[PDB]
């Protein structure tokens, strides 16, 4: 026999692939990219004004910042409508923006006595231990006084220097512009962004009601203590009004029979793992099963659990004169594509337990197998020495060069130096003599003594591998 | 939030030699 | 020199006044700007030098370079660099001495042996990260004690201490990537893992020899641009690896 | 063993010891040379806009309310050389120095 | 949508010109323009040369005639079995191309006349999207027709005894290789459908599916970016990068390497000792 | 070799120049590879179109042009 | 024994490839290709007028050609002074430019019965069978006098399109601004030239005084009866005032010493001829030593016809009212460029010969006995598979692409694909399908088959020679 299970096993792994596809097929439109292509190009490539030609992507100075967010910012937001504001005449800006800060405290750091006559205040880096809590300014209103993450229904958010937290000093701005214009210009005549402020949050949110499908932006400028500015931005397209058309229903249908199809594999494979064998890891096709079965109950998690609480959508439709709170939401939604794009790898990837319906696939397969154990062997001490010309990169250049700022950028550089993309003009600068020095010996010792080896191993383990084959079916 | 590099490298390269030991 | 004045208006009132005589106008081979940038938030100090070179009286060429670093005194007590600054002494002492006890243990002719001239290198440089680090610790002290001798009319030049910094920096990193080559080293042990490192070895010398002769003859990519290196490796380790089995 | 792994742990503690002010020395010269606008003070190649530079992007930056606390008065340097020499033939400049 | 077209001739060179501009809506807002400009020349009678291309023309229709008429009496021989030599499948690709090459090219100077009667520049706009067409698909059909007439080149070159060694490497191991760029390609759409659904509303450089499989490849040529790779995603990002380049450049690169080696080698030996 | 001339290149990135190339108006620098409104494409339609269209390029048109659009309903 | 026929023979080799190498130090400047780069980018920058802007490519319809002639077309050469024109002080107004054109003849065929009272004006290709010399215009002035070219100190054509022959007619500059611009004005006032012209080019002489060196440009442009015209520009660093300090001597001593070294060497050879195995050619290594003294004799004729060149071009200079004939002394650069490739040549015959010293690091690294050709059948079925995608490239795009406009230039962009240089931002508009499978059945067919089988051909020559020697 052997053929009867091997035949109902492929029809339902070729069954669920079908489905997955369809499923990954329905997330994935194509009007999503240029809604957010034209969000980012209105936003993030028009100058601050007429004359100065420094967009958002390139801000410089806290001055800049306060001539883009009036202007370019006030520009992209209100349109007059031939009241409400359509972003592009389609896209709707539900609700009103806002705006929040974080900021700490002076006397956060102890300047040294031997040079106090001339320092008189000090500001540490962001922690929340050290961040500033006291009323400054006028103090009227929310921009004035500081409110708890809890009371503004925020979350941590991990910027490039930091994670910041949710709480600060905000302001609802006002939903025309001859209003947001005003209090931007009273936010300024005061000084509201001094020395002490170490970041700066605006967020709002739109609909475009000609294709179901949120939109939700938020922009953060980051104020390091050593100066300078660092900005960043977000466009994530959500949709939560999902069960509108047929086409929907069927997503809804095909999701349900992904949820039966994961189920029935968790059983059979709970069935198997201690029937048919106990203790079975020597194998790496029921190893990827138990990826492939957490992986999705985790996917099968996340969605319940984010489509299961959008009371916020709610009683913001009941007020629509209020800031829409919808960050958790594009968190989850980014985390859930993250899941499904590696489950759906997974997936495609174990195909290869099916092909071998000949002697070219099998002999094939079984050089790729028996060549795993000394490539292994072979990787650790390969990558000994990779990570030991990382660290060493990181060490001499990583604090002039902007591209080793960090370990994990020395690795893709060296990574991108093994393609032959990075040019080597801009390392002498940094250091005269030990830069090309690196870059030589790496290159020579890399690029074809220590890279031609997994060459040679392949080529010799397939050789053998033939060899053996032809001998033993000649012998017999 | 400030990390110490300090312990943690004595206590990597003691159970490190531990372990090869 | 010139102290560009105190005060903001002062120093308009120096820079017109002064510029009105063209002192650096005709020759003028160079003319350097360089400051101090400490900041309190992460106790980082910064040199920043601003170059101008005038090579034909006409046309000038221009660079900078802003080297920050962390000034910490020898006298400030028993820093965590001049602790591992003084047992790396001791460690290059006892590599010495356990050299030395081999020298003349085996007598003479103990050259043309990497293991007799790898042993120095390290020493040379372990000496050499020790030293730095001490000469680094003393340079920003005196400097430092300098400048607080006459502070507010008195500049100096705290560039030294840049460039000391990172010459040890650079010395402590090579001295790293160095053990870590060792470790890779000390991986043979693995009985199956053995054939890699002495494939290795009896591929170097030839692969070196004919590289040479390569590059001679000709810096055009022929090695690497499509495959030659794979098959000696290849061939060595088929023989090497049949031998062993 | 133990003798290589002591020696490990003393290169690494000497290494790696301080290795978290490396980020923010990066960000801190990051920062100084946007601020002085580098590329613009390399841009210039004449001897007489280094003073309209000098005097609308410098006296700011290191005179000024807070102005990015100093540590000392800057100073300006000079070097004449005392056998004066004379212009070039015209074209590409003489890259060796004379 | 918007359509914007026209003709001209510019009398000073005899080709006329057909245009048309596209202006693009999209429900999101915006503009996407688009342009496609194409020359024609509909008169072929300039000079002495108008005839010897007519000549061409027809003994090249006598050359298609005599190779069509030898296949078919070659069909008077064994019928099956005939296609697995790869010169015979192939040189009825010819014969199919090229005479879809001569009914189109009939068909479009069928329809010329109607060129010709508009420099007196009448009161009507004309329908020339037609010849426009017919045009592109000419170009490309006598493109694929003469890389193909090319190719075929080999079945004569091959009897010098070393490019019959190299033919015969080539032959002895295509299954090996088809074989293994199945499975090759497998990995390959896997990466693709992970970018596309991890990058695909950020990059523009993997907008869609079939951008994403022309930017892989261009990836593997060496022509990473990188620099949008790394914000659209700081995480799972630079892994995806890092694992491809690895496995691609360390693995399945040289499977290739070692199948084409080790034929060549076991051809050559083989061919020796015999 | 016969059927492919030399002008064909030449004379389309011409025109190419000619229409997709020259700024719509006097005052911005908007050409029609970066259409970015309405109002922009109606200045082009007013602007480079008819500029490159009825030149003093020293083509001759034929016929007539003819613009067409493409629209959906309401709701 | 066995040791002096490889030891002194290539410390001969080595001595004559340190000569070679002195020589050549002080034969051209570093920037030689990049100069030659620049000279041949920067030729077709020439401005209409201050109405139009219509360039050499810009000018092709009516009123851009009017334009492109009506203007600066003439006056790139002379330039006010802050007479004489000098741009830069360094090119003074010392001769004038000289410029040649070679047309034929139309009527040379009969015409089809049915396309008598339409086909008139059939001319055939040009052929030297179809010259004339027929002038036209009313006669008023030299400038339509009929000559010869060998009379009037010139030579052939040598086109692109069109190698024609020397007839035609010339025209010469002047040696100021005043009288040139009025010459110019005159001649565009009407007709200048016909239709039937076949080649043209246009020889400009420069003195440079800045560097002593002659200067000589040529541009040539040739219009086929098959319709198209192909046109192109170059320079030559011609070498007739190479004397002026001890340099000269010194280069004209090390030229003796090789043309000695180069007889004595031949002498040697026929006593070793005629006395020992002549005509023989199956050893398959002395054919290196036949290339090195055809090599050699090769560079001893070049330097015999640069000496030649130079006493004949002695004879100019008489007045200070024409300019320098410098038409048959153009071929320096290429001779140097010759010279410094047998230079390395004769580098490489003497670390061939000699690294026979090293014991196995460079054994291995001879195996061309063992190839003896063994690789052509490789290169040839390359470059047929490399021909026929740059014809399917140079045939589907080509029109909308703005890089495949020609073949020489499509094997060129081919190349750089294959480098690592790709656009892939102009192929997928210009073809959304077709375009891309282009692409990828090229890269695939390039990047792992064959480029992926020359390693293995000499992988297995490798391992076959490293065989013999260990079972030797
Ligand atoms: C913060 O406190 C210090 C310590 O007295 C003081 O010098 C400084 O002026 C204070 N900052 C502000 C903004 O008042
Ligand atoms: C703060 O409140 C006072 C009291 O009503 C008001 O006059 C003032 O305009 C408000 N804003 C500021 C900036 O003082
Ligand atoms: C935060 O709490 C709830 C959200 O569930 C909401 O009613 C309240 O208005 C929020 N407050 C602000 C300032 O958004």
């Amino acid at each position: 026999k052997y053929l009867k299970s091997v035949l109902r096993e492929l029809v339902t792994y070729l069954l669920f692939l079908i489905v997955l596809c369809i499923l990954t097929y329905g997330m994935m439109s194509s009007n999503v990219y240029y809604y957010t292509r034209m969000m980012s190009q209105l936003f993030l490539d028009t100058p601050v004004s007429k004359t100065e030609k420094t967009n958002f992507k390139t801000l410089s100075s806290m001055e800049d910042f306060w001539k883009f967010t009036e202007g370019s910012l006030l520009d992209g937001l209100y349109w007059k409508m031939q009241n409400r504001s359509f972003i592009f005449y389609e896209n709707l800006l539900l609700g009103v923006p806002r705006i929040r800060q974080l900021r700490v405290r002076n006397g956060s750091c102890s300047i040294p006595q031997d040079l106090r006559d001339e320092i008189k205040e000090c500001y540490d880096v962001y922690s929340v231990s050290s961040e500033d809590r006291a009323p400054f300014g006028p103090r009227n209103g929310t921009a004035w006084i500081y409110t708890s993450e809890k009371d503004l229904n925020g979350s941590s958010h991990w910027g490039i220097i930091a994670t910041y937290s949710g709480a600060g000093y905000y302001l609802d701005l006002s939903r025309t512009r001859e209003e947001t214009a005003a209090q931007v210009a009273s936010l300024k005549k005061n000084v509201w962004l001094d020395r002490g402020t170490r970041a700066t949050f605006i967020d709002f949110s739109v609909y475009n009601a000609n294709i179901n499908l949120f939109c939700v932006v938020r922009l953060l400028v980051e104020f390091p203590a050593t100066g300078g500015v660092i900005p960043s931005w977000q466009f994530q397209p959500l949709k939560l009004i999902r069960y509108v058309t047929t086409f929907d229903f069927f997503l809804a249908a095909c999701e349900i029979i992904f949820c039966f199809f994961i189920f029935y594999y968790v059983v059979e494979e709970i069935l198997e793992i201690r029937i048919h064998k106990l203790h079975y890891f020597r194998s790496f096709w029921n190893c990827l099963d138990v990826v492939i079965v957490v992986l999705s109950v985790v996917a099968i998690g996340i969605n319940i659990y984010r489509t299961s609480n959008v009371e916020v959508l709610l009683q913001f439709l009941e007020d629509q004169n209020t800031f829409p709170n919808f960050e958790h939401l594009a968190y989850w939604q980014i985390q859930f594509n993250n899941i499904a794009a590696v489950t759906v790898f997974f997936v495609w990837i174990k195909l290869f337990k099916f092909i071998n319906f000949n002697r070219t696939m099998s002999q094939l397969s079984t050089t790729m197998s028996r060549c795993a154990k000394d490539l292994f062997g072979f990787a650790i001490m390969f990558f000994i020495i990779f990570l030991a010309y990382a660290q060493l990169a990181y060490l001499v250049f990583g604090t002039q060069v902007d591209d080793f700022s960090t370990f994990q950028e020395c690795i893709f550089t060296q990574f991108r130096i093994i393609l032959g993309d990075i040019n080597f003009a801009e390392i002498e600068e940094a250091n005269r003599v030990l830069g090309p020095i690196y870059f030589t010996t790496f290159v020579f010792f890399m690029f074809f003594i220590l890279l031609n080896m997994f060459a040679a191993i392949i080529a010799d383990t397939y050789s053998e591998v033939k060899s053996d084959l032809a001998q033993q079916k000649a012998e017999m | 939030a400030d990390v110490n590099y300090i312990v943690m490298l004595t206590c990597a390269v003691c159970l490190v030699t531990y372990m090869v030991m | 020199v010139q102290e560009l004045g105190l005060s903001l208006e002062e120093s308009r009132d120096r820079l017109r006044f002064l510029q009105l005589h063209n002192w650096l106008d005709n020759r003028s081979r160079a003319v350097f700007l360089e400051l101090t940038r400490y900041s309190p938030a992460v106790g980082l100090h910064a040199a920043v030098t601003l170059r101008l070179e005038f090579p034909a009286a006409g046309r000038a060429l221009a660079a900078l370079s802003v080297r920050p670093f962390a000034l910490r005194r020898l006298s400030a007590g028993l820093s965590l660099p001049l602790l591992t600054s003084v047992c790396l002494l001791l460690f290059a002492v006892h590599f010495a001495v356990a050299e030395a006890r081999t020298w003349h243990r085996e007598g003479r002719w103990r050259v043309l042996r990497l293991g007799a001239w790898a042993r120095w290198l390290l020493v040379a440089l372990t000496a050499a990260t020790a030293l730095v680090r001490l000469a680094q610790l003393g340079a920003a002290d005196r400097q430092w004690t300098r400048f607080v001798r006459g502070r507010p009319r008195r500049f100096t030049s705290f560039d030294q201490v840049a460039q000391l910094s990172s010459a040890a920096r650079g010395l402590a990193a090579s001295l790293l990537f160095l053990l870590l080559v060792k470790a890779a080293q000390q991986l043979r042990f693995v009985r199956q893992w053995s054939v890699f490192g002495k494939t290795l070895c009896r591929a170097l010398p030839e692969l070196l020899g004919v590289t040479l002769g390569l590059v001679v003859l000709g810096a055009l990519r022929l090695w690497g641009a499509l495959r030659l290196g794979a098959v000696i490796l290849r061939w060595r380790y088929h023989a090497l690896r049949g031998e062993l089995y | 063993l133990l003798v290589y792994m002591l020696f490990l742990l003393v290169t690494l503690l000497a290494s790696y010891g301080d290795a978290s002010c490396h980020g923010h020395a990066y960000r801190l010269q990051s920062a100084i040379k946007q601020e002085l606008h580098s590329r613009a003070f390399l841009a210039i190649t004449r001897s007489e806009e280094l003073w309209p530079w000098m005097a609308h992007v410098l006296l700011p930056y290191v005179h000024g309310n807070q102005s990015s606390p100093e540590l000392g008065p800057p100073r300006l340097r000079q070097v004449r050389l005392q056998e004066a020499l004379y212009p070039d033939p015209p074209g590409p400049r003489v890259h060796t120095c004379s």
